[PDB]
RNA sequence: AACCUGGGGAACUGAAACAUCUCAGUACCCAGAGGAGAGGAAAGAGAAAUCGACUCCCUGAGUAGCGGCGAGCGAAAGGGGA
RNA sequence: AGCCAUGGGGGAAUCUGGGCGGACCACCGCCUAAGGCUAAGUACUCCGGGUGACCGAUAGCGCACCAGUACCGUGAGGGAAA
RNA sequence: GGCGUGCCUAUUGAAGCAUGAGCCGGCGACUCACGGUCGUGGGCGAGCUUAAGCCGUUGAGGCGGAGGCGUAGGGAAACCGAG
RNA sequence: GUAAGAGGAGGUAUAGGGAGCGACGCUUGCCCGGUGCCGGAAGGUCAAGGGGAGGGGUGCAAGCCCCGAACCGAAGCCCCGG
RNA sequence: CCCCGUGGAGCUUUACUGCAGCCUGGUGUUGGCUCUUGGGGGCCUAACCCUCGGAUGGGGGGACAGCGCUUGGCGGGCAGUUUGACUGGGGCGGUCGCCUCCUAAAAGGUAACGGAGGCGCCCAAAGGUCCCCUCAGGCGGGACGGAAAUCCGCCGGAGAGCGCAAGGGUAGAAGGGGGCCUGACUGCGAGGCCUGCAAGCCGAGCAGGGGCGAAAGCCGGGCCUAGUGAACCGGUGGU
């Protein structure tokens, strides 16, 4: 499944690739945004 | 007849022989695996590509059981 | 009579002051998915042509 | 009969709307190097009166050159060229529009 | 004879195929006008609190734009003139 | 996707009236639709004249000459030689 | 007596049993317009040049700067500027 | 035939149009699932339109302007049979 | 005859796209009375249509039909076109991009409808870092086991493993296990490889803010080489 991360308290995006059915229901790895610095990023 | 196939030629092998002057960052050798090990002043990339790390001269060293090496002896 | 500028070209290329010709890198609006972040950062910089720079220039001239 | 190179892509956004052109004041730049080509005083009128301006209307003095002390009118000045002329003389801004 | 206005109106061709598109409101058919015909005293232009009927030339300009944004098509305000 | 024109349906007002300035709204401005006429500058060349770094009888108009003829074709039409 | 496989065309290759031509005379095919891009001969030069038109003339030229190219680039642009 | 109109016919189902077989004799069997055609006041899908919960642009406001859900909407197709 | 040409034309259909025609809702032409829950049923006459020995009228149909504008549908009756290339002639068959190996003549490159095989994915652990461990196999001994499960001993340098074809590489790890972890980062990028173009590939280091480590350091995914698609047109988010 194709995917793109969204930044919290905001709406940044980034390149990504989930995997759906396989062990991966939730997803929120870290990633550095341009504005501010370092924050969690939801699946979406 | 199922057979008329093959894949692109990758033009690999040694890209800079011994004694040849080299600029920092330029490539020394492209290879399938580590047919050549890095060594002094020579880094290696994801594909096993060897690239000079500073202006200098290329020289090759064989070390038997430990394999062949590519070196850049600096000077400036 | 009177050559017409090629609008298709003008809409995607520029003549530099020295007579060079530049355009955005191709392949960055589709194939996208997670190609190394490095790639797309480098698909942003525009580049110069070579021989079609001359083919290209002819298509302008009033420009 | 394959692709030309029309494979390249348009970036030049806003290549046009229906009525198209929007009439906005055009500024022509003019270096004070060619400005020192004489003396007395300078205004838009005088500048077009020889080579430069060519009725591009809005004058904007700027750039490299050794500035003569003279007074000069313009619709705008270079942040840097302003200091050079201010540092040897004087000069007023635009009329208004 | 040609020039003009109005009512109708192609295709080969170009797009290196082809249907939008092009050729073109061209070729041609029809009605009418006259030494010309049309147009014509702003329910205009469009950015200047500016211009001042219409027609014609130069320019603006292969610009603004239009376009299977392909092939290609292509103005006006303004300025110089009759 | 305004503006101009209008085949179909609905359908006002007379200046506290209407149109427009590129969807729409407000503001600021422009202009007065639904009657008609108007010279000149413009186009053309059957006709007359003038002039050619235009032809000189296989050229130049198809025709320098008794040619739109002889001849050809049911016909539209084709069309010489000299 | 010695020597000697037409001409053109097309071809890897033609005297060719591949093409075209009975012979002679005459007609007969890389042009012009506008716009480009190089080169070249000159005029002028941070300038260069006029278009329609007007006034002359009747194979005489002048006037006409409206306009165009150049003197600044970079950016999609707002904008900034030797950056 | 755009139309007016005309043929059909100055005829009227013992008539006229289309189709296939092709004097005459003896005959012409089984399949209606697919295709066509015929029949089917149900249902399903279905356009313009009607409708107007809800939402947006703008104005100080009266307002002007746009978007839009449920629901009501024919033939056709689906469906049911011959 | 045959083949070629992104030639032509006649014909065909459940090729594409249209057109005529036919079907159809709304609406104009379009009216009155009544029952009924804007719709439905019934009646009326005067629009409209047909007809009657002239008719300003009579009879028949009747707000239907016809016609106008608009909606959707059926639609080779008709129209414009498309219907690929390679190919020991063409059709038929097969093939078309990407990776591995051989052909390839010890740099690179190298053709044939030459010989052989794979790709159109996969993984939040199968990734990062720190720490630890080392295979396959053979022989001997061991309750189930029975050639092979798990345990012990001796030999064993790699014949195992490295997700998947092959190749190269590899235990002085790229392989197995564990702790913390998300660098499957942003802004760039000296200098190169490869190359007709456009593409593809490698990359030190600088800045920001980070992860593991005591630290030297390592991290811009995966041992590597396939896992892919210019531009146009449009979608969603944001400045
Ligand atoms: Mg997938
Ligand atoms: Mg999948
Ligand atoms: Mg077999
Ligand atoms: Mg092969
Ligand atoms: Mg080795
Ligand atoms: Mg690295
Ligand atoms: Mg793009
Ligand atoms: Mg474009
Ligand atoms: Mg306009
Ligand atoms: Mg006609
Ligand atoms: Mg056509
Ligand atoms: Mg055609
Ligand atoms: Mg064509
Ligand atoms: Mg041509
Ligand atoms: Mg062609
Ligand atoms: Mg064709
Ligand atoms: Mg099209
Ligand atoms: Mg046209
Ligand atoms: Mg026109
Ligand atoms: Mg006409
Ligand atoms: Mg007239
Ligand atoms: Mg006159
Ligand atoms: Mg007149
Ligand atoms: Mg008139
Ligand atoms: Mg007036
Ligand atoms: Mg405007
Ligand atoms: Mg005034
Ligand atoms: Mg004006
Ligand atoms: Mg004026
Ligand atoms: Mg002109
Ligand atoms: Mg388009
Ligand atoms: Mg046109
Ligand atoms: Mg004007
Ligand atoms: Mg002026
Ligand atoms: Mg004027
Ligand atoms: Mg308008
Ligand atoms: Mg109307
Ligand atoms: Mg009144
Ligand atoms: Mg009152
Ligand atoms: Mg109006
Ligand atoms: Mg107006
Ligand atoms: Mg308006
Ligand atoms: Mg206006
Ligand atoms: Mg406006
Ligand atoms: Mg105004
Ligand atoms: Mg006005
Ligand atoms: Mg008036
Ligand atoms: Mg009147
Ligand atoms: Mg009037
Ligand atoms: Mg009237
Ligand atoms: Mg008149
Ligand atoms: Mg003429
Ligand atoms: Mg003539
Ligand atoms: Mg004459
Ligand atoms: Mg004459
Ligand atoms: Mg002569
Ligand atoms: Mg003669
Ligand atoms: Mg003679
Ligand atoms: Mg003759
Ligand atoms: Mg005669
Ligand atoms: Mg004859
Ligand atoms: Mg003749
Ligand atoms: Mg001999
Ligand atoms: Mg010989
Ligand atoms: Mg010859
Ligand atoms: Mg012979
Ligand atoms: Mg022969
Ligand atoms: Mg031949
Ligand atoms: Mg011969
Ligand atoms: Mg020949
Ligand atoms: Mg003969
Ligand atoms: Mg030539
Ligand atoms: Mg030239
Ligand atoms: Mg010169
Ligand atoms: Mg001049
Ligand atoms: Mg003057
Ligand atoms: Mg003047
Ligand atoms: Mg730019
Ligand atoms: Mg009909
Ligand atoms: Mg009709
Ligand atoms: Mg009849
Ligand atoms: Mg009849
Ligand atoms: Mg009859
Ligand atoms: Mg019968
Ligand atoms: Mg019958
Ligand atoms: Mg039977
Ligand atoms: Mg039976
Ligand atoms: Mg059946
Ligand atoms: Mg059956
Ligand atoms: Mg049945
Ligand atoms: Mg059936
Ligand atoms: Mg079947
Ligand atoms: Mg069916
Ligand atoms: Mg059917
Ligand atoms: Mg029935
Ligand atoms: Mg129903
Ligand atoms: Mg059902
Ligand atoms: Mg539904
Ligand atoms: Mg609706
Ligand atoms: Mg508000
Ligand atoms: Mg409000
Ligand atoms: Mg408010
Ligand atoms: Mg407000
Ligand atoms: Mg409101
Ligand atoms: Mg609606
Ligand atoms: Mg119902
Ligand atoms: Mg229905
Ligand atoms: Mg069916
Ligand atoms: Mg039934
Ligand atoms: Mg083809
Ligand atoms: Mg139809
Ligand atoms: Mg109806
Ligand atoms: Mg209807
Ligand atoms: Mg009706
Ligand atoms: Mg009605
Ligand atoms: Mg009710
Ligand atoms: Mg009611
Ligand atoms: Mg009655
Ligand atoms: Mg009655
Ligand atoms: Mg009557
Ligand atoms: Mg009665
Ligand atoms: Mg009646
Ligand atoms: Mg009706
Ligand atoms: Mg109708
Ligand atoms: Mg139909
Ligand atoms: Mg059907
Ligand atoms: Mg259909
Ligand atoms: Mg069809
Ligand atoms: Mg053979
Ligand atoms: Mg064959
Ligand atoms: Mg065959
Ligand atoms: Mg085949
Ligand atoms: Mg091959
Ligand atoms: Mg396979
Ligand atoms: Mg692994
Ligand atoms: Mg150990
Ligand atoms: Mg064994
Ligand atoms: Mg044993
Ligand atoms: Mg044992
Ligand atoms: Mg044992
Ligand atoms: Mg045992
Ligand atoms: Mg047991
Ligand atoms: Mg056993
Ligand atoms: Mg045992
Ligand atoms: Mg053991
Ligand atoms: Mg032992
Ligand atoms: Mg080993
Ligand atoms: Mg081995
Ligand atoms: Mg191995
Ligand atoms: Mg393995
Ligand atoms: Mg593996
Ligand atoms: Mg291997
Ligand atoms: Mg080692
Ligand atoms: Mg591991
Ligand atoms: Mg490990
Ligand atoms: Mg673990
Ligand atoms: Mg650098
Ligand atoms: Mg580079
Ligand atoms: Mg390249
Ligand atoms: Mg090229
Ligand atoms: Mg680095
Ligand atoms: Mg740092
Ligand atoms: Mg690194
Ligand atoms: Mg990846
Ligand atoms: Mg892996
Ligand atoms: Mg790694
Ligand atoms: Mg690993
Ligand atoms: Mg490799
Ligand atoms: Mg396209």
């Amino acid at each position: 499944l194709l995917l793109e991360c969204t930044e919290c308290k905001r709406r940044n995006y980034a390149t990504e690739k989930n995997k759906r059915n396989t062990p991966n229901k939730l997803e929120l790895r870290k990633y550095c945004p341009w504005c501010r610095k370092h924050t969690v990023h939801r699946e979406v | 007849t199922k057979n008329g196939r093959d894949s692109q030629a990758k033009r690999l092998g040694v890209k800079r022989y011994e004694g040849q002057v080299v600029r920092a960052g330029n490539i020394l050798v492209r290879q399938r695996g580590t047919r050549f090990k890095p060594g002094k002043n020579v880094g290696m990339g994801r594909d096993f590509t060897l690239f000079a790390l500073v202006d200098g001269v290329v020289e090759f060293q064989d070390r038997g059981r430990l394999g062949r090496y590519v070196h850049v002896r600096p000077l400036a | 009579p009177k050559m017409k500028t090629h609008k298709g070209a003008k809409k995607r290329v520029k003549i530099t002051a020295s007579g060079k010709v530049v355009a955005m890198k191709t392949g960055k609006r589709h194939l996208n998915w997670q190609k190394s972040g490095k790639e797309i950062r480098q698909k942003g910089r525009k580049f110069v042509l070579a021989k079609p720079e001359a083919e290209r220039i002819k298509l302008l001239l009033p420009y | 009969g394959r692709s030309t190179t029309l494979m390249r892509l348009p970036k030049r956004g806003m290549q046009g709307q229906v009525p198209g052109e929007i009439k906005r004041p055009r500024y022509q730049g003019v270096n004070l190097k060619d400005l020192a080509r004489f003396e007395g005083e300078v205004t838009p009128e005088l500048l077009v009166r020889a080579g430069l301006l060519k009725k591009g209307y809005r004058l904007k003095i700027l750039g490299e050159g050794e500035a003569k002390p003279l007074k000069v009118v313009a619709h705008a000045f270079s942040k840097s060229a302003l200091e050079k002329l201010k540092a040897a003389g004087g000069e007023p801004v635009l009329l208004e529009a």
